[PDB]
RNA sequence: ACCUCGGAGCAGAACCCAACCUCCGAGCAGUACAUGCUAAGACUUCACCAGUCAAAGCGAACCUCAAUUGAUCCA
RNA sequence: CCGAGCCUGGUGAUAGCUGGUUGUCCAAGAUAGAAUCUUAGUUCAACUUUAAAUUUGCCCACAGAACCCUCUAAAUCCCCUU
RNA sequence: ACCCCUAUACCUUCUGCAUAAUGAAUUAACUAGAAAUAACUUUGCAAGGAGAGCCAAAGCUAAGACCCCCGAAACCAGACGA
C-alpha cells in the first residue's frame, strides 16, 4: 500500500529520509574538529619569505638520488658457477 | 589474546614462539588472579612479585588447511588458496602467589 | 597486403607507396604536399611555397609504410649522383 | 558546476576567544603539525586525493609530522575536512642521539623523550 | 675476448672511466661468455687504453 | 583581466557618448 | 589422437571428495558438484568475519545477562570497568560470568562503586578525594 | 682456468644434464586457463 | 530577522560552513548557496531559516 | 527537414565543449601585377590530410575582406 | 518442404550478425575526439601494457591574461618556493 | 542429522540480470589461436657476418617467442527427375 515509484532513492518522487540524533551529533563533532583545524592553521611560523630556500638543497639531493636509481639500470651479472652447478642434477653416490 | 587459565590445562596459540618443545616459560602480563574467596586485580597488570604463572611448550605444529576461495559471477573471477598457520601448545604448570601484597 | 604470395610464399609490397614516397636509409619517409599543383590561381605565394616542399612523415605513417614495403626498398643504395645522398644518414641526434 | 573552493583568509585568523578556547599562543607559534587522516578520499575529488598522497596521509589514523609553513599550510587547507591538525609539543627537549631509540608520540601531542614501562 | 679473470678487468675499467664520467660506470660482467658490457659509448677510449696496456 | 585591479582601464565608450 | 587426457578421473575426484556430504545429484555429478563446492568454499572463506562477530555478540549477550542478574547494565559495567583500568575483554568477562560467579559479582560491585563515584564527582567536582577507585595510575 | 678445475668435480656432462642459457628460450603463451582464456586476447 | 540572526544560539551557521567549505559541503551545495545562505531553495524562500 | 564552410549565444574571465538547440551569413567581390625568390622560429579546429603567421637574406620601389571551398587517380 | 526442382561439385562460399572459445597463481589496467554509403564496424588520436634512455613531473605566489554596453559568478590559465 | 544464525544458482549478454533475458536432464568420450614485417632476449663472429645469391656509418648470422571454432538465406557448372 505504501508504494514509492521506481527506484526509491532516485527520481522525482523519492522515499523521504529524516535526520536522527545520531547524524546531527556526528555532524556537530566533525564540525568541531574542522573548527579546531581552522584555529591551528592560523599561526604560521616562517611568513613565506623565510621559507624561500630552506629545503632546496635536500630536495635537489632527493631528486639526484631518484635520477641515480633511474639511470643505474643494466642486466645483472652472469657467473660460471650456476651454469656449472646445473650439472649436479645427476650426482649419484660418490 | 587474554586467556582464562588454571593449572594443568592447555592453550593453543596461533603462531611460532622460537622455543623448543619441553621449554619452561614464565607467562608475564597477569591482570587477574582469583582463588576461592578472594580475587586480585591489576591496573591493568598485576605486579611481577605477586603472581608467577609457568607454562611449558608441549607441541609445535601447523593447523589444518584453511581454504581461501574468491569468486565473482559473470566475471571469470575465481581464485583459491590453502593456508596452514603455525601453532604452539602450552601446558600451564603452576600459578604461584607471594605474600608481597 | 599479401603477406604470403600464392607463388613463392613471400611478402609483397604495395606499389602505390613506392610511387608516392621516398625512404631515406635512416628510416625517414619523404612525401609531397597534397594539392601542390591544383588550383594555384586561388592560392597565395606563401601557401604555394609551403605546398612545394618535400616534407617528412609521422612515426605512425613511417611504420605503416615500412610494413607496406619490402626490405628491398630499405637497403643502402650508392647511386652516382643522388640528390638525397646526404639525407640518408642522421647526424647530431641524441636518443 | 563543482570546482575547487578558495577559502577567504578571514577564516584563518584566530580571535582572542579562540586563543582562550585552545591553548595556542599567537606569539611563538608551534613549529610542527601532527596531521592524521580521519576521513576517506573516496567520494572526494582527485585533487584532494592527490594532496592526501603528497602529504603522506594515505593510511588513516596514522600521525605524520609536518612543518608549520605557508606552503604546507595551503596544502593542508585544501584537504582540511579530511584530517586532524594538532601542535607537536616537546615536554623535554628535542630527541637527542642517545635518546632517539626510546621515544613515544604519546597522544595529546607530547613527544616524550624517555619512555619507560613502569608506573610513576 | 677477455681471457683469465674478468673482475680485475672490471676494476681497471671502472678506475679508468670514473674520472671521465664523474661517476662509476654501469657495468655487466659475463664470465661464461667472457665479455664486459659498459653503459655508454667509450669505444675509442677503451681501444686506446687497451693498446697502451699492450693487448 | 577581469579579476585584476587594473580591470576596465581601456573603457572609452562611456567617455564618447556619440 | 596425440596425447589426450588420461587422468581426468583424479581431477573429477579432487572436486567430488568435497561434495560427498551434499544432498541430491550434486554429491555425484560433477557439473553440479563443482558449482556447489565453489559456493561452499566461498562461504567457508567468508564465514570467518561472521564467526568473530557472532562470538562477540554471544559474549555481549552473556555479559548483559550476568550484569542484569547483579542489577547492573552492560554499558555501565563495561564503561566503569574501563574507568577502573581493569582491561578484561568480553570473552573473559563471559568466561568469569559462567564459571566464576563470585569474581563476576566482585567485578559488578566494583563497577557499581565506580559508577557511584562518578555520579558523586559530577555532583561535587572532586572536593576533596575525587573517589578511591578513581585515581588512575600513571605510566611513563 | 678455474672452470675446468670446477669441472673436475661436477658429475660428467651427458644428455641428461643439458640446459639452455636463461633468456634464450622464452615460454610460449597458450590460450588455456582463466588468465589467457575465455576470450584469448 | 536581524534580531534572530544576532541572538541565534547555536554556533553552527549555514553561512559559516558553506563559506569555509567545512566538511567539504560544497560538493553538495551550489555556487549560489554562498550568497543565498541556505534561505533559498529553488524558487522557494524560507523566512525562518536564519 | 538536413548533410560543406564562417560569425554570435548556450559556453560570463586560458583552450575545448553537444543538440531534428536559438540567430545570422558564405559558394564572391574590388585593387596592384615583386599577388618575386628564398629562409630562422612558431601556431594549428583536439588524429592525419589539409590550414596559418613570420624575422633575417637575395632582388625591387623608395594587399582589402569572415566564410568565399574539393584530395588522389585520370584528362 | 517451388518467387523458381533435386543431387554432386566450386565449397572449409561469405557473414561489420548471434553463439562458443578448455591447467594454477600473481601483477598493471575504465577511454577528450576526428573521419568514414559511417554511427551493430574500422583507421588515426586519447587512455591503457611492456621494455629502455634521460630529467624533471604534480601541488603551486607575487606579478600577469582588450574590451562594451548592464551585471560579469563558482572558477581557469601561467606559476618560483614547498 | 535437523532445528539457531548468514547467504538473491552458473554462463553469456548488457548502463545495469536472482531476474520471469540466453543456454544447459545427466554421464562418458570428442570438441575451438595457424604466420610475417619490424622489434626484444640469448649465443657466435665482428668492420664485417652469412655454407655463393643478401645485408652492413656495429653489424650480420642462429634460436626463442605470435594472430580460433560452429552457423545462413545465396550464386555458378554439370548430372538426375513427368
Ligand atoms: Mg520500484
Ligand atoms: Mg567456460
Ligand atoms: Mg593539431
Ligand atoms: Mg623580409
Ligand atoms: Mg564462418
Ligand atoms: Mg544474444
Ligand atoms: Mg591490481
Ligand atoms: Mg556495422
Ligand atoms: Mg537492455
Ligand atoms: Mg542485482
Ligand atoms: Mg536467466
Ligand atoms: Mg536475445
Ligand atoms: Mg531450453
Ligand atoms: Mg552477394
Ligand atoms: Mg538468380
Ligand atoms: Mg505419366
Amino acid at each position: 500500500r505504501g508504494r514509492i515509484p521506481g527506484r526509491q532513492w532516485i527520481g522525482k518522487h523519492r522515499r523521504p529520509r529524516f535526520v536522527s540524533l545520531r547524524a546531527k551529533q556526528n555532524m556537530i563533532r566533525r564540525l568541531e574538529i574542522e573548527a579546531e583545524n581552522h584555529y591551528w592553521l592560523s599561526m604560521p611560523y616562517m611568513t613565506r619569505e623565510q621559507e624561500r630556500g630552506h629545503a632546496a638543497v635536500r630536495r635537489r639531493e632527493a631528486f639526484e638520488a631518484i635520477k641515480a636509481a633511474a639511470t643505474s639500470k643494466f642486466p645483472p651479472h652472469r657467473f660460471i658457477a650456476d651454469q656449472l652447478d646445473h650439472l649436479n642434477v645427476t650426482k649419484k653416490w660418490s | 589474546r587474554q586467556w582464562k587459565v588454571t593449572s594443568e590445562d592447555l592453550i593453543l596459540i596461533g603462531n611460532e614462539l622460537d622455543l623448543a618443545c619441553g621449554e619452561r616459560i614464565r607467562l608475564e602480563k597477569v591482570l587477574l588472579v582469583g582463588a576461592d574467596n578472594f580475587t586480585l586485580l591489576g591496573k591493568p597488570l598485576l605486579g611481577k612479585d605477586l603472581v608467577r604463572v609457568e607454562a611449558t611448550v608441549i607441541e609445535k605444529t601447523e593447523s589444518w588447511p584453511r581454504i581461501i576461495m574468491r569468486f565473482r559471477k559473470r566475471k571469470n573471477f575465481k581464485k583459491k588458496r590453502i593456508v596452514t598457520t603455525p601453532q604452539t601448545v602450552l601446558r600451564i604448570n603452576s600459578i604461584e602467589i607471594a605474600p608481597c601484597l | 597486403l599479401t603477406y604470403f604470395s600464392a607463388r613463392k610464399g613471400k611478402r609483397k609490397t604495395v606499389k602505390a607507396v613506392i610511387d608516392r614516397f621516398l625512404r631515406l636509409h635512416c628510416g625517414l619517409w619523404v612525401r609531397r604536399k597534397a594539392g601542390y599543383k591544383k588550383k594555384l590561381w586561388k592560392k597565395t605565394p606563401a601557401r604555394k611555397k609551403r605546398l612545394r616542399e618535400f616534407v617528412f612523415c609521422n612515426k605512425t605513417q613511417s611504420k605503416l609504410l615500412d610494413k607496406m614495403t619490402t626490405s628491398f626498398w630499405k637497403r643502402r643504395n650508392w647511386y652516382v649522383d643522388d640528390p638525397y645522398q646526404k639525407y640518408h644518414d642522421r647526424t647530431n641526434l641524441k636518443v | 558546476k563543482f570546482t575547487r573552493s578558495r577559502i577567504p583568509e578571514k577564516v584563518f585568523q584566530a580571535s582572542p576567544e579562540d586563543h582562550e578556547k585552545y591553548g595556542g599562543d599567537p606569539q611563538n607559534p608551534h613549529k610542527l603539525h601532527i596531521v592524521t587522516r580521519i576521513k576517506s578520499t573516496r567520494r572526494r575529488p582527485y585533487w584532494e586525493k592527490d594532496i592526501i598522497k603528497m602529504l603522506g596521509l594515505e593510511k588513516a589514523h596514522t600521525p605524520q609530522v609536518h612543518k608549520n609553513i605557508p606552503s604546507v599550510n595551503a596544502k593542508l587547507k585544501v584537504v582540511k575536512h579530511l584530517i586532524r591538525i594538532k601542535p607537536l609539543k616537546l615536554p623535554q627537549g628535542l630527541p637527542a642521539e642517545e635518546n632517539m631509540s626510546n621515544t613515544c608520540l604519546k597522544s595529546t601531542g607530547e613527544l616524550v623523550v624517555q619512555w619507560h614501562l613502569k608506573p610513576v | 675476448k677477455v681471457e683469465g679473470d674478468i673482475w680485475a678487468l672490471q676494476k681497471d675499467v671502472e678506475d679508468f672511466l670514473s674520472p671521465l664520467l664523474g661517476k662509476t660506470p654501469v657495468t655487466q660482467v659475463n664470465e661464461v661468455t667472457g665479455t664486459l658490457r659498459i653503459k655508454g659509448y667509450f669505444d675509442q677510449e677503451l681501444k686506446a687504453w687497451l693498446l697502451e696496456k699492450g693487448f | 583581466y577581469k579579476t585584476k585591479p587594473t580591470h576596465g582601464i581601456g573603457k572609452y565608450k562611456h567617455l564618447i557618448k556619440a | 589422437l596425440r596425447n589426450r587426457v588420461t587422468d581426468r578421473y583424479f581431477r573429477i575426484q579432487e572436486v567430488l571428495k568435497h561434495a560427498r556430504h551434499f544432498r541430491g545429484r550434486k554429491n555425484r555429478c560433477y557439473r553440479l558438484a563443482v558449482r556447489t563446492v565453489i559456493r561452499a568454499f566461498v562461504k567457508c572463506t567468508k564465514a570467518r568475519y561472521l564467526k568473530k562477530k557472532n562470538m562477540r555478540t554471544l559474549w555481549i549477550n552473556r555479559i548483559t545477562a550476568a550484569s542484569q542478574e547483579h542489577g547492573l547494565k552492560y554499558p555501565a559495567l563495561i564503561g566503569n570497568l574501563v574507568k577502573c583500568q581493569v582491561e578484561l575483554n568480553r570473552k573473559v568477562l563471559a568466561d568469569l560470568a559462567i564459571y566464576e560467579p563470585k569474581t563476576f559479582k566482585s567485578l559488578a560491585a566494583l563497577a557499581s562503586r565506580r559508577r557511584h563515584e562518578g555520579f558523586a564527582a559530577a555532583l561535587g567536582d572532586g572536593k576533596e578525594p575525587e573517589g578511591i577507585f578513581s585515581r588512575v595510575v600513571q605510566y611513563h | 682456468a678455474r672452470a675446468l678445475d670446477l669441472l673436475r668435480g661436477l658429475p660428467r656432462v651427458s644428455l641428461a644434464n643439458l640446459k639452455p642459457n636463461p633468456g634464450s628460450k622464452k615460454p610460449e603463451r597458450r590460450p588455456r586457463g582463466r588468465r589467457r582464456g575465455r576470450k584469448c586476447g | 530577522q536581524e534580531e534572530r540572526e544576532r541572538n541565534n544560539q547555536n554556533p553552527w551557521t549555514f553561512e559559516r560552513i558553506a563559506t569555509a567549505n567545512m566538511l567539504g559541503i560544497r560538493k553538495v551545495l551550489s555556487p549560489y548557496d554562498l550568497t543565498h545562505k541556505g534561505k533559498y531553495w529553488g524558487k522557494f524562500y524560507m523566512p525562518k531559516r536564519v
